[PDB]
C-alpha cells in the first residue's frame, strides 16, 4: 500500500494505490483505500485492510452523529482525537494506519496516525510498505505554496513511485481533493497505468467440454 | 530523542530535537515535542510517542477542569498529574517526561519523570536517547540564574551534540520560553547548530 | 542468527513440442518487497542444445547452473567433444543436487532440449535431485498458479469430446511453436496479475535442431 | 485412542465401541460401554478425554430426555445431532472444551429409515453410511467403501462389522479388548451380546 | 612413515622378493591335499630337527577358517598366522553383509588378493 | 495446526452475461484422511447464494448464522435480502468477532432483484470485503484458483459458456491440491432460473 | 504414497501409486515408483523421492557390480542388506525412505523385504508401506489368500492401490502392478484412476458412497 | 555467524552514457552511536573501478585489503599490467562474488552490501551488485540499503529502462544522485551530512570527489508546525 | 516397548520374546524373532531403538562366533556377557550410542549350571534368576517374585511363562503378539513351537 | 571502564580510571589499565579483563619478537598486530582497544580499536562504558597540538565527568605521557578530580 497526503494553497489531497495482498498474491487488484469519514473529511487506509475500514467506518458514523448533535460542520480534528484514542484504547492491536485529511470551518488539515495512537501534522506525509518510494518524491518535489493541480500531480507521481517500486504496491491511483470553499472531489480510478494487455487467445472452451453427472433447477420463489 | 529543560533567571526554558522514527526510518523529522498542558506549564516528551501524546492529552484534561474548579494548577501540580500516569501504569507505557513551568512565586521549575514514574524536581534536567551522550557536557555548562541568552546557548550547545551522536536525535531544535513575560517559540536550524 | 538463504523470485516453465522444447521465465529478481532489477535472465544456453534455469534463491540458482556448464565442458573433453544427451544431463543434475542433500540448493530447476529421437524434452528437478521427463512444467513462485493452467492447455485434462457424455477423451493433439509461445505468454500475464513477484520482462528460449533461439516480451511493471 | 464404528445399512445402525480402559501403564477395565441412549431410538457412542466424555454424554442424555418429557414426543435423530453439534460448536471456543467425538446412530420413526452421524469435538458434523473416529478410520473406510452395500440387512451389516474389527485386531497398535455392538432400528435398542464369537 | 619399495622388478622383468618368498615355501614342511567325490582330505608333514613337543598345545598345520572351509600352507609359520587371520575375519563380515557363509573359492580369492597387494606395497 | 488446511475444500464464483456462477468441491477431509465426499458449500437465501471454504465446523455455524438473520430480515423488511446488503451483513458479522474469528473464506454471488445486476464479492475471515466484477476464488487450492481464472475467464460469457469455464477454472485447480476435490457442484444463476450441476473428476 | 506387496501361490503381486507432493501441492500424478533393479529383482518407494530414487539407483549399481564380482546375481537377502546397511551408516540425518526390495532366486523363491531408513529391514509375505498403507492394508488383508489367482491377486493388487489413492490425499494418480515368477518380474500396466475409479465403481459397483 | 558492529548504511549508484556513478557517505556507525566520521566507503582499484560497500566496517577494512592484494597479485610477471592485462572491473566483480559466496557457504559470512562500478576496456559500463549472501544482479541502478527503498524509485526515474543510458550525461545523473544522496539524510537515521562521490567515464577516467556535503535543504516549514494536532501555540 | 523376558530354572534358562513388529499404527510383522544365538550354548535377546537392535546383535554374534574359530573353543555366558557389557559400556559415551537392552542367557558346560544376565543399553549388567527389559518387568517381577523357585524343572519354568505371558495379555496395552520362546540348556538352543497354546 | 589517549603537540598521552568490576562489586579499585607492549607504544584496555590481558600479552610478544629481527616497530604496526588478533577472533573477545605511541617522525599516534576488529587512526579516542558520557564534553573541548599541560588537564576533566555518571568507573586517574623526553607516569586522586 501506497498513501499520501499533500497540502496546496488552498486545501489538502490525498491519494493512494489500489492493491491487496495475502502473502506474495493480489487479493483485489482494485480497493479503495479513501474512505469518506463525513462529507469534507476523507481518510487514506493503510495496514490490516479490515481494521482501516472498520475504525473508518466507526469514526464516521461518530462524527456525523456528533455532526447532528452540535448542527455544526465536522472538524478534522475531531476525527483525529476519535481515532487516535480507539486506537490507543487497543494498544496497538488493530492495525489501521491512516492520513486523515480534510477541510472544515478551521481550514485545511493533514495528519496521520498509527495503529498505537500516535499522531503527527504536516504538508506532505506518506504511510504504508510504499512509504519510502512516496516520500523520496515528495521530499523530492514538495515546496511550499502549491497549486491544486500542482499538489495532485506531486501526490500522484508519490503513489506511482510506490506502484513501481513496492511490490506491496500497484495497479491504479486513487485521489480526492478538499480544497476550502468548495465540495471535496473523489477521483476514484485517477490514473489506471497498469491496463492488462490484451490475451493472446481465446479459452473459451467448446460446449459440452464438462463432463456432467447430475442436473436438476433450483427453487429461489417460497 | 534528546530533550532538556533549564531554570535561568527569568523563568524556564524547554528544548528538543524534532526527530520521530520506527526504527532507522524518520517518520518525522519536524516533530514538535514541546507540549502544552496549561498556560505556563510545558513538558517535553521522549520514548512512546503514542504514550506520551495519550499521556499529555489526559493531562491536558485534568489541569483544564482543575482551573475550571480551583483556579491556575502550580507547576508542582502539574508535575503530579503526570507522575500519577505514569506510576500506576508503569508496566504499559514508555514515557519519559519532562514538566517545566514558570510561576509568579517560584520563577522556573523542573519536574523529570523518567521511566518508573518517580518524580525529581532539579535546575534542570535531560532526557532521551540522545540525553547520555552530553551528560558530562551539562554538568560542566550548566550554571544557575544564568539570562536568558545564556541559556538559550547553553540548550543550543547542548542539543547540537545530543544531536551529533545520537541517530535518533535530528532535525531543528526548537525551544520554549516561558516568564512573566509570556511563551516564546524559538527553533534553530541544522546550517545554524551543526557548526557549533 | 545467520540465515544463509534468500528468496529472490520470479517463476519459469517449459513445454515440450513434437520437434522442439522452450523453456521461459519472467525477468524480476527480488528482495523482500523491493525490485532488485527489472531485467536479470534466468534462463542459459548451456550448450548441446540444452536450455536450464535453476530459480529460488539466485545465489544457489547461480552456483548450479555453474557447475553444470563446467561438467558438459569436462564431458567434451573427457569423451572426444561428444553431445551430451538430455537425459543424461538430467542424471547428472540429479547428482549435483543430491551432492548437496544435507546443505541443499534452494532450487526448482528445469532444463529443456531434444531427446535422441528428435523430439522435444522437458525434465524439472526437485531442490534435492528428484526428476521426471514431462511435456510441460512450471516452477518457482507462481508455479502453483501456472502448472493447472497447463495441465489443462497442454494436456487437456478434464476435457472431454462434446456430446460424448463426457466419455470420450479430448485427444492429445500436439502444439506447434506458435501456439505454446501464445500459452506461455498468457501464463506469464495471468502469473504477473496475481503474484507480486513476477513481472517486468518475459525471456524465451526455443530449442530446435537447428539450435537456441531466444525471445522477449515486457511484463507490467507493477 | 478406543474403537468408535458405525454403519447404517438397510433398516438399521450398527454402532461398535472397543471396551478397553487404559490408563498409561495398565488395562483398567475390559468391559466398559461407551455409550449412552439418548432416547428410545437414539443411541450415542463416544471418545476422548478421560473425564469430558461422560460428562458430555450424560449432559446430553440429560437434555434430549427432558425434551422428551416437556414434549411428551421424540425428537428425530437430525434434530438430536444438531442440537448435539451445537453443544459442541459452543465448547470449541469456551474456556475448557469438551474434547469428545461421537457418533450418533438413530432410527427415524417418521421417515422410518435408519441415521448415523459422525461429530467430532470442533462441531463438524456430516452424515454417512458408515463412520469411525480416531484411528480406526484409517483401515475400515477403504475396507467399507469396498464391501459395503447401501440395501444390507442387518445381519450383513454385522458381518461386515466382524471384518472391520478383525481387520482393527490384525493392525491396531492397541489391544482395545474387542468391542461392544448395538443395533438401533424402528424397535428401539439393543445389544448383541454375543459377537465375541458370532 | 617406512615405505620403501621392497618389491620391484628387475631387468629380466622378475620381482625378487616375490620370487625368494617361494623359496621359503619350498623349505617349509609339505602340504597335501586331494579331492574325493564327496570329500576332501588335507595332509601335512611334521618336521623332526627337534623332537620333545608337547603336541597338544603347539598349533597344527590346518586351519578352520569358518566350520565349512579349512587352510593348510607351507613356508613361514608366523606369516600363515597373520593370513589365517584375516580369512577368518572376512568369513565372518561376509556372512554378516550378505547373509550366507563365504564360498570356498570367494575365501580363496581374498586371501590371494592380501598376498597380492604384499608384493606392491 | 492452520484451521484453515484441517479440512480443505474450495469455492470460485464468475460473472457472464446477465448471470452469475458459483462452484465448489465435496471433499471434507481431516489432514490426509478424505471422510466426506458429499460436503457442499453453496448456500443460499432466497436469491442470495453463499459459499464457504475453511473449517467445517464454523462453515456450518456461518450457515446456520445466515439462515436465521435472513429470515428475520425478510420478516421485518418485508422482501428477500439483496446481494449488496447481504454482502455487508456478512462483512460486519465476521468482523464482530476480530479477535477470534471463524477460519473461512466467504463467497457470495448473485443478480440484484431490482437491477437485474450480477454481483459478486469475497472476503477475508475478519471481513474485509473484495467485489470483482470478473471472478472470485476461495480455499486451500486459491491459488490454483487465481491462475485458471485470470487465464480462462473474459467477460460477459453467456450462460452456457460460463458453465463450462468456471468448471475447468475448478476442476484443473482441485487437481493440483491434495486438500481439494472428491467431487463438485456449479450453480448457474440467471433472474428466472437456477441450474444445480454435479461435475465428473477424478476421486483421489 | 500408497504401495504393497505380497507373495502368494503365483509368486508376488507388486503395486504402487504415482503421486508426488509437497505438502498440500500435488507436485505429480506419473512418478514411477518401482524400479526394475534387474530382471528379477525391483524396489518400491515411498519416502523422500530424492532420497529412495537415488539410493536405490546407487543400489542398482551395488547390485550389478556384485555380479560382475561373483559371476552370478544377487540375493534377494543381500540386496536389501546393503540398503540397509547404507542407510544405517546415515540414521540421525534424516533421510526419509520406506522401501521394499521384491525379487526371485532359485535358492530363495519369492522373497519381500521391508527395509526404511530407521534401519528396520523386515522379511516377510505381507507389506503396505507409505502415507496410504493404513487403506492399502483394510481391502487387501480382508480379500488375502494363498490361493489366489495370478489374475485375482493382479487385481486385489491394484484394488487395494486404488482405495488408498481414494482416501488418502497424499495418494493417487495411476496404479503400476507388477507379478514377480522365476522368469522375472511382468509388467501389468498403468492404470488411471481417473477412469480406473469409474471403471472399478460400475463393474463392482463398491464404492457406493461417492455419487457418479 | 556473527553481527556486525560498526556500520556503514547506503551506498547508491547509476550509469549514463559514457560511465557509472557510485557514492556514499563518510559515516561509520555503531548502533544507534553515529560513533566515526572520517571513513571511505567508496574504494578504488586501478582507474577504471570503483567499489562501494555497506555493512560491518572491520569486514569493510577486510575487503579492502583482499582488493589492493589483487591488484599487487596482477601485476606480478604481468608486462601489460596496466594495459591490456590490467584490472577490469568484471574481474574485481566475479572475484568478490566467489568470495562472498564462499563465505556464506561456510556460514561465515562478510556483513556487506557490495556494488562494483567502473568501465570495462571495451567502453562498456559496469555496474553489478553482491551481497553476504552472494546474491548478485544490475540493474541500471543499483543501492544497498536504506537506499534500495529510497534511492531506487528516484534515480529509475532518470534512467528507467535500458534505451534510457545514452539519452542521460553526466550532469544529470550526477545531480540525481546528490538529490538522492539528500533525501537519505532526511530520513534515514543511520546516515551523515557529508559523503564521497566518484564518476568512472570512459573519456575523462575516474573522477573522485570527497567530502561533500548535502546542501540546499528545506527546513522553513518546521515553524509552522506545532503540537501533534490540536495543540495551537 | 517389546517384551524380553527371561528366566533361569534348575538346569536351563528361557528366553520369551514378543513378535510383534509396529511402526507408528500399523502392526508390521507378528512372528519377529527378536534373538541372535551367539554360540551353540549362548542365546541372546534385545529390544530397544529400530536399527541399533539388529546391528549390535549381529556385530557381537560375529565377533563370538570369530573368537569360537580362532580358539576352537566356547567361551563361557559370564566372559560372553562381560564382552557384551564392555561393548554397551563404550557405546553410552560415543557419538551416537546403541540404544540398546538385552537379555542373555547361556548354560555353562564347565560349571554345568545355566545363567541369566541382564544388560541395559547403558551397560549395566546383572545375574538373575529372572529378568525383564522394558515395561514388562513392572508386572513380571513381582509375580515370579512370588511363583518361584530354583529348583524348578524346564517344564515347570515354561508354566511360570505362560502365567507371565497371561499377565501380560491382560494388562499391558499393547498387542504384543504372543511370544517366541527358546530353551537354552546342557544340549544348545531349542525353540518351543508349541506355546500359542500350551 | 573509562579510556582515552589524546595527540597533542609533543606526542600522545593515555588516561584511564582504575575501576574492574564483577557486577555491581569493584573487584579492584586500583586497577592499571595502561598496558606496555613497547618502550613507546603503550595501549588502554577496556572490556574483558581476561581478554584484553591476553591479547596485550600476545602483542607484547610479537613486537618483541618483532624487534629483534628488524628493529624498532611503528605505532601502526602494534596497532596492525592488536586488529588482527581482534578481527580473527571476534566471536570470542570482548576487547575495545585504544593503541598510542610516540614516533620521532610522527609524533603522537591513536589507533582505536572497537569492538567488531575495525581500526581507525584518529587525534584522540575515548572508550569503555564511561565514554558515552564524555561524547559531547570531548567533543567541545578537543584541540589539536595542545600542550603536555592542557592535555593532561582534557584528560582530567574528561575521565572525572566520565567517573561521575558510570558506576563501572572510578578511583583514581591513571596517566602514561608518551613524548621525545621518555614515559612519565602519573596519578590523580579523587579528591582532586572530583572537584573539577
Amino acid at each position: 500500500t501506497t498513501i499520501v497526503g499533500v497540502k496546496f494553497n488552498n486545501g489538502v489531497v490525498i491519494a493512494a494505490d489500489t492493491r491487496s495482498t495475502q502473502g506474495p498474491i493480489v487479493a483485489d487488484k482494485n480497493c479503495a483505500k479513501l474512505h469518506r469519514i463525513s462529507p469534507k473529511i476523507w481518510c487514506a487506509g493503510a495496514g490490516t485492510a479490515a481494521d482501516t475500514e472498520a475504525v473508518t467506518q466507526l469514526i464516521g458514523s461518530n462524527i456525523e452523529l456528533h455532526s447532528l448533535y452540535t448542527s455544526r460542520e465536522p472538524r478534522v480534528v475531531s476525527a483525529l482525537q476519535m481515532l487516535k484514542q480507539h486506537l490507543f484504547k487497543y494498544q496497538g492491536h488493530i492495525g489501521a494506519y491512516l492520513i486523515v485529511a480534510g477541510v472544515d470551518p478551521t481550514g485545511s488539515h493533514l495528519f496521520s496516525i498509527h495503529a498505537h495512537g500516535s499522531t503527527d501534522v504536516g504538508y506532505y506525509l506518506s504511510l504504508g510498505s510504499g512509504s519510502l518510494a512516496a516520500m523520496a518524491v515528495l521530499e523530492s518535489h514538495w515546496k511550499q505554496d502549491l497549486t491544486k493541480e500542482e499538489a495532485i500531480k506531486l501526490a500522484s507521481d508519490a503513489i506511482q513511485a510506490g506502484i513501481w517500486n513496492d511490490l506491496g504496491s500497484g495497479s491504479n491511483v486513487d485521489v480526492c481533493v478538499m480544497e476550502i470553499g468548495k465540495d471535496a472531489e473523489y477521483l476514484r480510478n485517477y490514473l489506471t497505468p497498469n491496463v492488462r494487455e490484451e490475451k493472446q487467445k481465446s479459452y473459451k472452451f467448446p460446449r459440452g467440454t464438462t463432463a456432467v453427472l447430475k442436473e436438476s433447477i433450483v427453487n429461489i420463489c417460497d | 530523542t534528546s530533550i532538556m529543560a533549564v531554570t535561568f533567571k527569568d523563568g524556564v526554558i524547554l528544548g528538543a530535537d524534532s526527530r520521530t522514527t520506527t526504527g532507522a526510518y524518520i517518520a518525522n523529522r519536524v516533530t514538535d515535542k514541546l507540549t502544552r498542558v496549561h498556560d505556563k506549564i510545558w513538558c517535553c516528551r521522549s520514548g512512546s510517542a503514542a504514550d506520551t501524546q495519550a499521556i499529555a492529552d489526559i493531562v491536558q484534561y485534568h489541569l483544564e477542569l482543575y482551573t475550571s474548579q480551583y483556579g491556575t494548577p502550580s507547576t508542582e501540580t502539574a508535575a503530579s498529574v503526570f507522575k500519577e500516569l505514569c506510576y500506576e501504569n508503569k508496566d504499559n507505557l514508555t514515557a519519559g517526561i519532562i514538566v517545566a513551568g514558570y510561576d509568579d512565586k517560584n520563577k522556573g521549575e523542573v519536574y523529570t519523570i523518567p521511566l518508573g514514574g518517580s518524580v525529581h524536581k532539579l535546575p534542570y534536567a535531560i532526557a532521551g536517547s540522545g540525553s547520555t551522550f552530553i551528560y558530562g557536557y551539562c554538568d560542566k555548562n550548566f550554571r544557575e540564574n544564568m539570562s536568558k541568552e545564556e541559556t538559550v546557548d547553553f540548550i543550543k550547545h547542548s542539543l547540537s551534540q545530543a544531536i551529533k551522536w545520537d541517530g535518533s536525535s535530528g532535525g531543528v531544535i526548537r525551544m520554549v520560553v516561558l516568564t512573566a513575560a509570556g511563551v516564546e517559540r524559538l527553533i534553530f536550524y541544522p546550517d545554524e547548530y551543526e557548526q557549533l | 542468527q545467520f540465515n544463509p538463504y534468500g528468496d529472490n523470485g520470479g517463476t519459469i516453465l517449459g513445454i515440450a513440442g513434437e520437434d522442439f522444447a522452450v523453456l521461459a521465465g519472467d525477468t524480476r529478481n527480488i528482495t523482500d518487497y523491493s525490485i532488485n532489477s527489472r531485467y536479470e535472465p534466468k534462463v542459459f544456453d548451456c550448450g548441446d542444445n540444452i536450455v536450464m534455469s535453476a530459480n529460488g534463491f539466485a545465489a544457489d540458482g547461480d552456483a548450479l547452473v555453474k557447475r553444470f556448464k563446467n561438467s558438459v565442458k569436462w564431458y567434451h573433453f573427457d569423451h572426444n567433444d561428444k553431445k551430451l544427451s538430455i537425459n543424461s544431463a538430467a542424471r547428472n543434475i540429479q547428482h549435483l543436487l543430491y551432492g548437496k542433500r544435507f546443505f541443499p540448493y534452494y532450487v526448482h530447476t528445469i532444463i529443456a532440449g531434444l531427446d535422441e529421437d528428435g523430439k522435444g524434452a522437458v525434465y524439472s528437478f526437485d531442490p534435492v535431485g528428484s526428476y521426471e521427463r514431462e511435456q510441460c512444467r512450471a516452477g518457482g513462485a507462481a508455479a502453483s498458479l501456472i502448472m493447472p493452467f497447463l495441465d489443462n492447455q497442454v494436456n487437456f485434462k478434464n476435457q472431454y469430446e462434446p456430446g460424448t457424455n463426457g466419455k470420450v477423451k479430448k485427444p492429445l493433439k500436439y502444439l506447434s511453436v506458435e501456439e505454446v509461445i501464445k500459452l506461455v505468454r498468457d501464463s506469464f500475464t495471468s502469473a504477473t496479475e496475481r503474484h507480486i513477484q513476477v513481472g517486468d520482462g518475459l525471456e524465451i528460449l526455443i530449442v530446435t535442431k537447428d539450435g537456441v533461439r531466444k525471445e522477449f516480451y515486457e511484463l507490467k511493471r507493477d | 485412542m478406543d474403537i468408535i464404528l458405525g454403519i447404517r445399512v438397510q433398516d438399521s445402525v450398527i454402532l461398535a465401541s472397543s471396551k478397553a480402559v487404559t490408563r498409561g501403564i495398565s488395562v483398567l477395565k475390559d468391559s466398559d460401554d461407551k455409550t449412552r441412549q439418548l432416547s428410545p431410538h437414539t443411541l450415542m457412542s463416544f471418545a476422548g478425554e478421560a473425564g469430558d466424555t461422560v460428562q458430555f454424554a450424560e449432559y446430553i442424555q440429560a437434555n434430549i430426555q427432558l425434551y422428551s418429557i416437556r414434549e411428551d414426543y421424540e425428537l428425530s435423530p437430525q434434530a438430536v445431532s444438531s442440537f448435539v453439534r451445537q453443544e459442541l460448536a459452543k465448547s470449541i471456543r469456551s474456556r475448557r472444551p469438551y474434547q469428545v467425538n461421537v457418533l450418533i446412530g438413530g432410527y427415524d420413526k417418521k421417515k422410518n429409515k435408519p441415521e448415523l452421524y459422525q461429530i467430532d469435538y470442533l462441531g463438524t458434523k456430516v452424515e454417512l453410511p458408515y463412520g469411525a473416529h480416531g484411528y480406526s478410520g484409517f483401515y475400515t473406510f477403504s475396507l467399507l467403501d469396498h464391501h459395503y452395500r447401501p440395501d444390507m440387512t442387518t445381519e450383513e451389516g454385522l458381518d461386515l462389522l466382524k471384518l472391520c474389527v478383525q481387520e482393527l485386531e490384525k493392525r491396531m497398535p492397541m489391544d482395545f479388548k474387542g468391542v461392544i455392538v448395538k443395533i438401533v432400528d424402528k424397535d428401539g435398542i439393543r445389544q448383541v451380546d454375543d459377537f465375541q464369537a458370532q | 612413515g617406512y615405505d620403501r619399495a621392497l618389491s620391484i622388478f628387475s631387468p629380466d622383468g622378475h620381482i625378487f622378493q616375490v620370487e625368494y618368498a617361494l623359496e621359503a615355501v619350498k623349505r617349509g614342511t609339505c602340504a597335501v591335499g586331494v579331492k574325493g567325490k564327496n570329500c576332501v582330505v588335507l595332509g601335512c608333514e611334521r618336521r623332526s630337527t627337534l623332537k620333545l613337543q608337547d603336541t597338544r598345545i603347539t598349533p597344527s598345520k590346518v586351519s578352520k577358517i569358518d566350520s565349512h572351509v579349512v587352510l593348510s600352507f607351507s613356508g613361514l609359520n608366523a606369516d600363515s598366522r597373520i593370513l589365517i587371520e584375516k580369512a577368518r575375519v572376512e568369513a565372518q563380515s561376509h556372512r554378516l553383509t550378505l547373509e550366507d557363509p563365504v564360498t570356498v573359492e570367494y575365501l580363496t580369492r581374498y586371501v590371494a588378493g592380501v598376498q597380492q597387494r604384499y608384493t606392491q606395497s | 495446526s492452520d484451521p484453515s488446511s484441517i479440512n480443505g475444500g474450495i469455492v470460485v464464483a464468475m460473472t457472464g452475461k446477465d448471470c452469475v456462477a458459483i462452484a465448489c468441491d465435496l471433499r471434507l477431509g481431516s489432514q490426509s484422511l478424505g471422510v466426506s465426499n458429499k460436503f457442499e458449500k453453496i448456500f443460499h437465501y432466497g436469491h442470495v447464494f453463499l459459499g464457504i471454504t475453511g473449517l467445517a465446523t464454523d462453515v456450518t455455524t456461518l450457515n446456520e448464522m445466515f439462515r436465521y438473520k435472513t429470515n428475520l430480515y425478510k420478516l421485518k423488511e418485508e422482501r428477500a435480502i439483496e446481494p449488496e446488503t447481504f454482502t455487508q451483513l456478512v462483512s460486519s458479522s465476521l468482523y464482530e468477532r476480530r479477535f477470534g474469528p471463524y477460519f473461512v473464506g466467504p463467497v457470495v454471488a448473485g443478480i440484484n432483484s431490482k437491477s437485474g445486476k450480477p454481483f459478486i464479492a469475497g472476503f477475508d475471515l475478519i471481513g474485509c470485503i473484495d467485489e470483482a466484477k470478473d471472478f472470485i476464488v476461495s480455499g486451500t487450492a486459491s491459488d490454483q484458483l487465481f491462475g485458471m481464472c485470470e487465464s480462462l475467464y473474459e467477460p460477459n460469457l453467456e450462460p452456457e459458456d460460463l458453465f463450462e469455464t468456471i468448471s475447468q477454472a475448478l476442476l484443473n485447480a482441485a487437481d493440483r491440491d491434495a486438500l481439494s476435490g472428491w467431487g463438485a457442484v456449479v450453480y448457474i444463476i440467471k433472474k428466472d432460473e437456477v441450474v444445480k450441476r454435479y461435475l465428473k473428476m477424478r476421486q483421489d | 504414497t500408497t504401495t504393497l506387496a505380497f507373495r502368494f501361490q503365483g509368486g508376488i503381486i507388486v503395486a504402487v501409486d504415482s503421486r508426488a507432493t509437497a505438502g498440500n501441492w500435488v507436485a505429480s500424478q506419473t512418478v514411477k515408483k518401482v524400479i526394475e533393479i534387474n530382471p528379477f529383482l525391483l524396489g518400491t518407494m515411498a519416502g523422500g523421492a530424492a532420497d529412495c530414487q537415488f539410493w536405490e539407483t546407487w543400489l542398482g549399481s551395488q547390485c550389478r557390480l556384485h555380479e560382475l564380482r561373483e559371476k552370478e546375481r544377487i540375493s534377494v537377502a543381500a540386496a536389501s542388506k546393503i540398503l540397509s546397511n547404507l542407510v544405517y551408516q546415515y540414521k540421525g540425518a534424516g533421510l526419509s525412505m520406506g522401501t521394499m526390495i521384491c525379487g526371485y532366486t532359485r535358492k530363495e523363491g519369492p522373497t519381500i523385504y521391508y527395509v526404511d531408513s530407521d534401519g528396520t529391514r523386515l522379511k516377510g509375505d505381507i507389506f503396505c508401506v507409505g502415507s496410504g498403507q493404513t487403506f492399502a492394508y483394510g481391502v487387501l488383508d480382508s480379500n488375502y489368500k494363498w490361493d489366489l489367482s495370478v489374475e485375482d491377486a493382479l487385481y486385489l493388487g491394484k484394488r487395494s492401490i486404488l482405495a488408498a489413492a481414494h482416501r488418502d490425499a497424499y495418494s493417487g494418480g495411476s496404479v503400476n502392478l507388477y507379478h514377480v515368477t522365476e522368469d522375472g518380474w511382468i509388467y501389468h500396466g498403468n492404470h488411471d484412476v481417473g477412469e480406473l475409479f469409474w471403471k472399478v465403481k460400475e463393474e463392482e459397483g463398491s464404492f457406493n458412497n461417492v455419487i457418479g | 555467524t556473527q553481527q556486525p558492529i560498526v556500520t556503514g548504511t547506503s551506498v547508491i549508484s547509476m550509469k549514463y552514457d559514457n560511465g557509472v556513478i557510485i557514492a556514499a557517505d563518510n559515516l561509520g556507525s555503531y548502533g544507534s552511536l553515529l560513533r566515526f566520521n572520517g571513513v571511505e566507503r567508496l574504494i578504488p582499484v586501478g582507474d577504471n573501478t570503483v567499489v562501494g560497500i555497506s555493512g560491518d566496517i572491520s569486514d569493510m577494512q577486510h575487503i579492502e585489503r583482499l582488493l589492493k592484494d589483487l591488484v599487487t597479485e596482477n601485476a606480478y610477471d604481468n608486462p601489460l599490467a596496466d594495459a591490456e592485462e590490467a584490472l577490469e572491473p568484471s574481474y574485481i566483480f566475479e572475484y568478490l562474488a566467489t568470495v562472498m559466496y564462499q563465505r556464506r557457504s561456510k556460514m561465515n559470512p562478510l556483513w556487506n552490501a557490495i556494488i562494483v562500478a567502473g568501465v570495462q576496456s571495451n567502453g562498456d559500463q559496469f555496474l553489478r551488485y553482491v551481497n553476504l549472501l552472494g546474491v548478485t544482479y544490475s540493474s541500471p541502478t543499483l543501492a544497498t540499503g536504506f537506499g534500495a527503498h529510497m534511492a531506487n524509485p528516484l534515480l529509475r526515474k532518470v534512467v528507467d529502462r535500458e534505451s534510457d543510458i545514452p539519452k542521460t550525461t553526466v550532469q544529470v545523473a550526477e545531480e540525481a544522485i546528490v538529490n538522492a544522496m539528500r533525501v537519505l539524510y532526511y530520513r534515514d537515521a543511520r546516515s551523515s551530512r557529508n559523503f564521497s562521490l566518484a564518476i568512472i567515464d570512459k573519456n575523462t577516467g575516474l573522477t573522485f570527489k570527497k567530502n561533500l556535503q548535502v546542501e540546499n535543504m528545506k527546513w522553513d516549514f518546521a515553524k509552522d508546525i506545532k503540537g501533534y494536532g490540536t495543540q495551537k501555540i
